[PDB]
DNA sequence: AAGCAGTAGAGCATGC
DNA sequence: GCATGCTCTACTGCTTCGATATCG
């Protein structure tokens, strides 16, 4: 569903040797798990800031749970990612945190069985909302935790089956007790290592989905079809700057009025008119008059001819490009007319030409509808959906005029050198990962106030050239391309 | 053939838009499943599997229609929520309105044979939905507790019993009828008869001896004939002639003093074996207090006048010292003093040289507040003589 | 747009 | 005889929020 929310429970196994250093002076798995949990929260507190995130440690000495079991301590409850939750939770970092967790809850006990999954089910059942994703993140390192009692193994796989029935799925993010993945054990009964997704890869994203307009395309006068006009490249930017009072630390709730008519007083919408000046004479009008002088047509798309895909030069563009899809609020069959029109427009490489009026009162605008056939693969590489695509087209004072009367020819002693240069610099493009410096450092700079660790954090920007690694990679042909034919010579 | 007709039917269950087709589809599915269950010769192994696969398809896309159809299939088919029993408990703190009644209607059916129940029901805060002003929820949630008594330890029964006996001040005679139906077993099989066992196994018997005595002044006769024929049963109030009179002191409970004399002569007058005038006396006593006071005050001394033949010289002293103890208990215990009862005990004691030395600290504060001073003055003067 | 919530008002059954 | 009582669904609007034009 559209207003659906997802859910995640962090189940931490801090019992026997996970609280030990594994007799290894290299890395500690408790601090690794708390670092990974802090990374998850600190990303999703600006990425997807409405899901449900809980933290639960098991195998502890005390207990805290609403069925009142033993060894099981819930810490927080299913709610938003919160600055209080992370400032509370980061008191268990390092050996100072190991000792503070020792004195605060302790470590080590004969841990549970099915009962911890019972606590997870009673944690999910309380929430009155629409849960869409039910995942459990398990941070454990042992892989036969009840390898001396088979009744607890059978009851644990039974209770995990009854958690799989109602729709709960767990993905145990494996800690590294042998470092490499050598525990090829038999844990297939419960499940449906790599940590880099939880570590780094998502410091500035968002999640959303709307439709932006639902318009109808009319062909002659009577053949109408219904299309949803989705937007797929949207230019995200930084959130609005809320206003705040100094002392009481609250919003300001501004208000706005208009007066001083050479008398003072107070005004209304009706007493005042709109106006313009053109050199010497002044015009006056009403607000409905200046809103009605730009009034042409009705909202929708109007078919005004056909053209194949050869005249439009990609020198010509004006705005981003939307994406039209056959929705389902005219008739069961507008999909079929769009499918036939799709097949014919693709195979005869023809593209539609239309007029397009976006909403209730906007001047009309010429668009061109170019088809697109989907691409998927064996492993579902769903890179394109099938449907049509708008391209905008300019009108008159869009295209300006350059000085433009310059034409000088060069000499063909440089083309092979430049071919070698561009074959030296050749990299296969991209799929993702060219993130935003300004928004990125704003995210980090806002982390450094409510988390207030030290300073502005890491601020690498993956859009700078590296001239130091460019010079040696190119080589010493810069001078010969600089002065093979042409000296500047001052 | 029998492979597509049923598929068309269970497939028409999925037509989930209009109310009449799918609810009646589920009901008639329950009828078909029940007929092929008790009529085992035709197979059911296709059909039960088919309809359960439809329901498992149902429960995650939309849930209201899932609980509705499971409710109506279980309306005549018990064993087809075992596959969904953790799903309905998963849904139970999510449903309000009529649907919480619907889930509880489901969960009543598959109890008698289920182990480890009170943990889940305690987790889903049952003792906060046993105390909300709807009526049908409160009837069904007590009919499960009449089923899950003989599976509990007394550690939890004393947590259940603390808001279930808040129902004596409730309207709606079926609800209170249930509440006086569960206490009738908790009294008859927890009688702890000097067995040296427990404090909770003796404490629930105290709080269940409270309500089967405060339930003799209920505002629905026809119900209270049940409680009277419970309390007038052989070896439950000892029915020889005199032991019933002595035992009637035991079920006093000062929430019922306004009716105590009429009830005492009623239990005493039922065990007759004269027909023309005893029955209007039973009829006339429980309407007006003063002639009833006269009737009990004469019945008491009638039996004590017969007792001097039987019940030899030591036993006379034993019964009379116990009776003196009981009357002292009465005057110390009463909270709002009833005048034609306070006068009745101080009028039946004064005429015996075995019950005189009662309690002059209790007679005084009793008859200054009952405003029956000249029976007390006569009692103390009859004491100070002889 | 995406979803919820109310309710106005025309359509089922019995009254000086 | 119309004077009353009672019941279910399509028309209106609410609220959040994402986008867009527009002002400075």
């Amino acid at each position: 569903k559209y207003s659906g929310r997802d859910s995640l429970i962090f189940l931490v196994d801090a019992s026997k040797a996970m609280f030990e250093s594994q007799s290894e002076d290299e890395l500690t798995p408790f601090d690794m798990s708390i670092q990974c949990i802090q990374s998850v929260y600190i990303s999703k507190i600006i990425s997807s800031d409405r899901d449900l995130l809980a933290v639960v440690f098991y195998g502890t000495e005390k207990d805290k749970n609403s069925v009142n079991f033993k060894n099981i301590y819930v810490l927080q409850e299913l709610d938003n990612p919160g600055a209080k939750r992370i400032l509370e939770l980061d008191q268990f970092k390092g050996q100072q945190g190991q000792k503070r967790f020792q004195d605060m809850m302790g470590h080590g006990s004969d841990y549970s069985l099915s009962e911890v999954l019972w606590v997870c089910a009673n944690l999910f059942s309380d929430v009155q909302f629409k849960m869409s994703h039910k995942r459990i993140m398990l941070f454990t390192n042992e892989d036969n935790p009840h390898g001396n009692d088979s009744a607890k193994a059978s009851r644990a796989r039974t209770k995990a089956g009854d958690l799989r029935d109602t729709g709960i799925f767990l993905d145990l993010m494996h800690l590294k007790k042998p470092g490499g993945f050598d525990i090829s054990l038999f844990y297939r009964d419960i499940i449906s290592s790599k940590l880099e997704d939880l570590l780094r890869k998502v410091r500035a994203k968002e999640t959303r989905k709307r439709a932006l307009s639902r318009l109808k395309l009319k062909l002659n006068k009577d053949i109408v079809i219904s299309v949803g006009i989705y937007n797929l490249v949207q230019k995200a930017l930084k959130p609005p700057p809320i206003k705040l009072y100094r002392e009481t630390n609250e919003p300001v709730k501004t208000k706005t009025r208009t007066f001083n008519t050479s008398t003072g007083g107070l005004l209304l919408p009706s007493d005042t008119k709109r106006s313009q000046i053109y050199g010497s004479r002044q015009i006056i009008l009403e607000k409905e008059e200046t809103e009605e002088l730009k009034r042409f047509d009705d909202p929708g798309l109007m078919l005004m001819g056909f053209k194949p895909l050869v005249l439009l030069k990609k020198h010509h563009y004006l705005r981003p490009s939307l994406f039209v899809y056959p929705e389902e609020s005219l008739v069961i069959g507008s999909s079929t007319l769009f499918s036939a029109l799709l097949i014919k427009c693709l195979e005869k490489e023809v593209a539609a030409l239309c007029r397009y009026t976006p909403r209730r009162n906007i001047p009309p605008y010429f668009v061109a509808l170019v088809p697109q056939e989907e691409e998927l693969d064996d492993q579902k590489i769903q890179v394109t959906p099938p449907g049509f695509q708008l391209v905008f087209l300019p009108f008159a004072d869009d295209k300006r005029k350059m000085p433009f009367t310059e034409k000088i020819m060069a000499t063909p002693e440089q083309v092979g050198k430049m071919k070698a240069i561009v074959e030296k610099l050749r990299f296969t493009y991209r799929s993702d990962s060219f993130e935003n410096p300004v928004l990125q450092q704003h995210f980090r700079n806002l982390e450094a106030l409510a988390l207030d660790l030290m300073e502005p954090e890491q601020a690498v920007d993956l859009t700078l050239p590296k001239v130091e690694a460019m010079n040696k990679r190119l080589g010493s042909l810069v001078d010969e391309f600089k002065e093979l034919v042409y000296p500047p010579d001052y | 053939q029998s492979s597509e007709y049923f598929q068309a039917l269970v497939n028409n269950m999925s037509f989930v838009r209009y109310k009449e087709v799918y609810a009646a589809a589920a009901e008639v599915l329950g009828l078909i499943l029940r007929y092929v269950m008790e009529r085992k010769n035709i197979l059911e192994e296709s059909l039960c599997e088919l309809v359960a696969k439809q329901l498992k398809q149902h429960q995650n896309t939309m849930e209201d229609k899932f609980i509705v159809c499971l409710n109506k299939v279980t309306k005549s088919f018990p064993p087809l929520a075992d596959r969904f029993m953790n799903a309905v408990f998963f849904l139970l703190p999510k449903f309000h309105g009529v649907l919480k009644t619907l889930c509880l209607e489901v969960v009543l059916c598959r109890v008698e044979g289920m182990t480890e129940l009170y943990f889940q029901l305690k987790s889903k805060d049952f003792v906060q939905v046993m105390r909300h002003r709807d009526d049908e929820r409160q009837k069904v949630c007590l009919d499960i507790i009449y089923k899950m008594m003989p599976k509990l330890k007394p550690v939890e029964l004393r947590e259940l019993l603390n808001p279930v006996v808040e129902f004596v001040s409730h309207p709606s005679t079926t609800c209170r009828e249930q509440m006086y139906n569960i206490l009738m077993w908790i009294h008859d099989n927890y009688r702890d008869p000097e067995s040296e066992t427990d404090n909770d196994s003796q404490e629930i018997f105290k709080l269940a001896k409270d309500v089967l005595i405060q339930g003799l002044i209920d505002e629905n006769p026809g119900l209270q004939l049940i409680i009277r024929n419970f309390w007038s049963h052989e070896t439950r109030l000892p029915s020889n002639t005199l032991d019933r009179l002595l035992a009637l002191n035991s079920l006093y409970s000062p929430k019922i003093e306004v009716h105590f004399l009429s009830l005492a002569t009623n239990f005493l007058l039922e065990m007759t074996s004269h027909s023309s005038l005893i029955t209007p006396l039973q009829a006339v006593a429980q309407r007006d207090p003063i002639i009833a006071k006269q009737l009990f005050s004469s019945l008491f001394s009638g039996i004590l006048k017969e007792m001097d033949k039987f019940k030899t010289l030591s036993e006379k002293n034993n019964i009379t010292q116990k009776l003196l103890q009981d009357f002292n208990r009465f005057l110390n215990t009463t909270f709002s003093f009833f005048p034609p009862f306070v006068s009745c005990i101080q009028d039946i004691s004064c005429q015996h040289a075995a019950l005189l030395s009662l309690d002059p600290a209790a007679v005084s504060a009793g008859c200054l507040a009952s405003l029956q001073q000249p029976v007390g003055i006569r009692l103390l003067e009859e004491a100070l003589l002889r």
